[PDB]
RNA sequence: CUCGAUGUCGGCUCGUCGCAUCCUGGGGCUGAAGAAGGUCCCAAGGGUUGGGCUGUUCGCCCAUUAAAGCGGCACGCGAGCUGGGUUCAGAACGUCGUGAGACAGUUCGGUCUCUAUCCGCCACGGGCGCAGGAGGCUUGAGGGGGGCUCUUCCUAGUACGAGAGGACCGGAAGGGACGCACCUCUGGUUUCCCAGCUGUCCCUCCAGGGGCAUAAGCUGGGUAGCCAUGUGCGGAAGGGAUAACCGCUGAAAGCAUCUAAGCGGGAAGCCCGCCCCAAGAUGAGGCCUCCCACGGCGUCAAGCCGGUAAGGACCCGGGAAGACCACCCGGUGGAUGGGCCGGGGGUGUAAGCGCCGCGAGGCGUUGAGCCGACCGGUCCCAAUCGUCCGAGGUCUUGACC
């Protein structure tokens, strides 16, 4: 029922898409072994501060 | 401390025991005289027996309905502490279940109903 | 209308409680299990609150929780198996706990939640 | 509690203890035939003979059902909806009328004489 | 004439031969914390602060604006002009009296998001003759070359509750100086347990 | 202009300006005593009810009312409803027509779509900036919100008055309508809080429970939050300019006149005073505190790296704040959540054993039992570990060291 007019030029189509834009994921080391750790979590290697209880096998 | 606190406190100021008269029971028609007056401060032990309705509970508190066939049926609320009132004497039974706004009784009653409880 | 909210949950009471206890109990199971962020966070509230009569521990209690998960095997399996084991901290018996991934297709962050030794 | 249109109680000379009201006498802007007030009406129910009629009078509110909430932190309620036919000044219709006391009217005031007469139970 | 506090919760109570209901306010005691002189700030007046949040938590600026004067350890604080301070600390022990009318202000409780249903007055639209928007939903809009378009300035629909606010005369009712208390039968203006200021302007002439 | 398209009525909902202003006031005038009318000029401030019948707005009628205005905007409103309407076929007759068919005669029914792109409005954020880099308190030019009014009572029947009749000054009191907050109180809710119940398949027969009996099967009550029909409050003063209209001093009209000259009176209206926004008012930022003038690079170093945790962001965890977001307090040197615990307020005496009855159940231990958001205790659990960005803070002039 209301299909615009036009478009505004990628122009626009940009000014939107723009604003939108992407980010990126946060990150610091294992508190046990290496690599990348997000705020509080384990992995497939250290995974612990308190009992790795997890990786290997 | 807070709310809880302070208030109790202030309260418990005011209100003091709403005078220890801590006779509620569920059921219980009961009678009381309040202060309640007006026209040369005629304030009348005014006494109404009412079978014993409901209540609000904290600080502030009100023995409800109690609800009296007068000729026609008029029920009575009335706050608890509030220095409102005198006497207080219950007369009726604390008894019944399925707890308070019971009206069964104002509503439906009959007579016969009532004390069938 | 909305906003000052507590017991904050999904799908639909029913849904829920039926999980929450599902849950509840293959934990009991393994200790340790598997699932959503807060699909721990309040399972926690709750196998939480189990636990605790899992440690009430009498007649009674057994009697009521059981009323909720419905099956000897663990009924007694926690409340005597593990029970005591906590019997004597403060609760909190839950150990909520943020995994390394989230599920497929969607990217659900999910963890480990268990009876926390 | 309140209303316009009403089926409302009396039990003064009425031709029946009822009649409709249209409204509330007050100030412009009605929406309550509130305890206490006075208002306007034509007669509902029936009435063997009495010099009442099918008329309409206007008068004074009494009961209600939804809260009397007093100055003195005094409260009721009736399960009971009816008021005192009034004729001109206010003066009441009937010789007396079945119902009773309780401040809100006599508090009201002008009509002490509705005041006294409905005394006793009921 | 003004009152700096912590809004405890509404209550009821009872004055005279009658009850009526009130509300707690509650402020130790702020204390001058800033002061613009007039030739400081030509629109003189004072700012203080009413309370402590810990101390392990705060910003060496924070500890060194209160070196100023130096007061204390707290986080609330605040300003109102033409407002002398005969006082170098103050707390409503007497600060304010009771039997005396006031007027007051505070945050505002923060509402949600709905239309000429909340925001505004009159609920809604009407329902059943009509159901494809059953009971309720938005007024009109403007016009054709009228103004030609859409308006710029009637109520509008959702987020109203993040704001704040103030009351009018209300009572002082009565003064607790152990507890920094007092009961004034308020609108409670905005949520409790949280921030709120007293202030006292009425040359009204009844 | 419009027939490659402009939806016509009536109504709804949200309305916005207008004055020849209806109620409001300010008024000179009266054939004005008072009171009350009526006669014009000034002024839109707020205000400018319910029903009845009629698809009708108009209208006539009921009841009030201070009052219950005229009208501008395609007779505002279909990208926002409604759709009785008059206006596609039916069929109806009444009426013309030789009849086909027809009547702005009428009467019964009669398939109104809408995923917003633009500018526009309502909100909320991401920039980048108001030439140190910062945490926080302000002042507002300028813009926004609300300015009504009853009736009674106060001085009231001494004003007028032959008499019958009625006060300006002015002063109260409550109320209605309405706007702003808010739960104590009042009442409304409460998808799990508690309690009662039939039917049913399940547990293990008995109780004691369990899912289904619509997104809680039924029912009776029920916080806390949110919320009226419940509660506080408000529409003021009062200050200055003025509309009609009233005057002072005074000529030009060697008597006179408010009248250019110069001065005053005066309206619920205009600026302020009242609250609510607000330097992205590039014309502020004003004040407070604080890290250092941060460190390396080709002089023009207004670029790099650490600089400072000076500070903050990130992630976490919490929030009557909340679509996301930003706002807000916190991260273990904590109480932040959930947990637990004490307590409130809820339900209405549990589960079991025990006591009277063939039994039905009744009584006892029981006002027990079980509990969600409400006051607050206590690191029981989970707020670990970390990371990054962020002065050496515009131009200009004058002054001091
Ligand atoms: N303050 C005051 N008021 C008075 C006094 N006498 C009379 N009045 C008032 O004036 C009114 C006239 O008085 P009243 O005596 O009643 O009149 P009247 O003389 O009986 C009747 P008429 O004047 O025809 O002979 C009364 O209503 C009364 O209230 C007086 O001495 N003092």
């Amino acid at each position: 029922h209301p299909v615009p007019k036009k478009k505004t030029s990628k122009a626009r189509r940009d000014a939107r898409r723009s604003h939108h834009a992407l980010t990126p994921p946060t990150l610091v080391p294992c508190p046990e072994c290496k690599a990348m750790k997000p705020p509080h979590t384990v992995c497939p290697e250290c995974g612990y501060y308190a009992g790795r209880k997890v990786l290997e096998v | 401390m807070n709310r809880g606190a302070l208030i109790k406190l202030v309260e418990s100021r005011y209100v003091r025991t709403d005078l220890p008269e801590f006779r509620p029971g569920d059921t219980v028609r009961v009678s009381y005289k309040v202060k309640e007056g007006n026209r040369t401060r005629i304030q009348d032990f005014e006494g109404i027996v009412i079978r014993i309705r409901r209540n609000g509970f904290n600080t502030t508190f009100t023995v409800r309905k109690v609800s009296y066939g007068v000729g026609v049926e008029r029920i009575f609320p009335l706050h608890s502490p509030l220095i409102q009132k005198i006497d207080i004497v219950q007369r009726g039974r604390a008894r019944r279940a399925k707890l308070y706004f019971i009206r069964n009784l104002s509503d439906r009653e009959i007579r016969r109903k009532l004390r069938a409880d | 209308r909305h906003l000052k909210s507590g017991r904050k949950l999904n799908r639909h009471s029913s849904h829920r409680l039926a999980l929450y206890r599902n849950q509840a109990k293959s934990l009991l199971t393994h200790g340790r299990i598997t699932t959503t962020v807060p699909k721990a966070k309040e399972l926690r509230g709750f196998v939480d609150h189990l636990i605790h009569l899992a440690k009430r521990g009498d007649l009674h209690a057994r009697r009521l929780v059981l009323r909720d998960l419905q099956d000897v095997k663990l009924v007694r399996k926690l409340f005597d198996e593990i029970a005591p084991r906590y019997r004597d901290r403060q609760g909190g018996y839950t150990r909520v706990l943020k995994l390394a991934e989230r599920r497929r297709g969607d990217g659900a962050p999910l963890a480990l939640v268990e009876l926390v030794e | 509690m309140i209303q316009p249109q009403t089926y409302l109680e009396v039990a003064d000379n009425t031709g029946a203890r009822k009649i409709m009201c249209i409204r509330v006498l007050k100030g412009s802007n009605a929406k309550y035939a509130t305890v206490g007030d006075v208002i306007v009406a034509s007669v509902k129910e029936a009435i063997p003979r009495g010099a009442v009629k099918e008329g309409d009078v206007v008068k004074a509110v009494v009961v209600r059902t939804k809260k009397e909430v007093k100055r003195p932190d005094g409260s009721a309620i009736r399960f009971d909806d009816n008021a005192a036919v009034i004729i001109n000044n206010q003066l009441e219709p009937r010789g007396t009328r079945v119902f009773g006391p309780v401040a809100r009217e006599l508090r009201e005031k002008g009509f002490m004489k509705i005041v006294s007469l409905a005394p006793e139970v009921l | 004439m003004k009152g700096i506090l912590g809004v405890k919760v509404g209550m009821t109570r009872i004055f005279r031969d009658d009850r009526a209901v009130p509300v707690t306010v509650i402020l130790a005691g702020p204390c001058p914390v800033v002061q613009r002189r007039t030739p400081e700030k030509d629109g003189y007046t004072a700012v203080q602060l009413g309370f402590l949040p810990q101390n392990p938590k705060r910003v060496n600026r924070p500890l060194k604006g209160h070196f100023a004067k130096a007061g204390v350890e707290p986080v609330r604080i605040l300003r109102e002009i033409r407002d002398f301070n005969p006082e170098g600390d103050t707390v409503t022990v007497e600060i304010f009296k009771p039997g005396e009318r006031v007027d007051v202000t505070g945050t505002s409780k923060g509402r949600g998001f709905a239309g000429v249903m909340k925001r505004w007055n009159f609920a809604g639209g009407p329902d059943s003759h009509g159901a494809h928007k059953i009971h309720r939903h938005p007024g009109s809009i403007g016009n054709r070359k009228t103004p030609g378009r859409v308006y710029k300035g009637k109520k509008m629909a959702g987020h109203y509750g993040a704001e704040r606010v103030t009351v009018m005369n209300l009572e002082v009712v009565d003064v607790i100086p152990e507890e920094n208390l007092l009961l004034v039968k308020g609108a409670v203006p905005g949520p409790n347990g949280g921030l709120v200021i007293v202030r006292e302007t009425k040359k009204a002439a009844k």
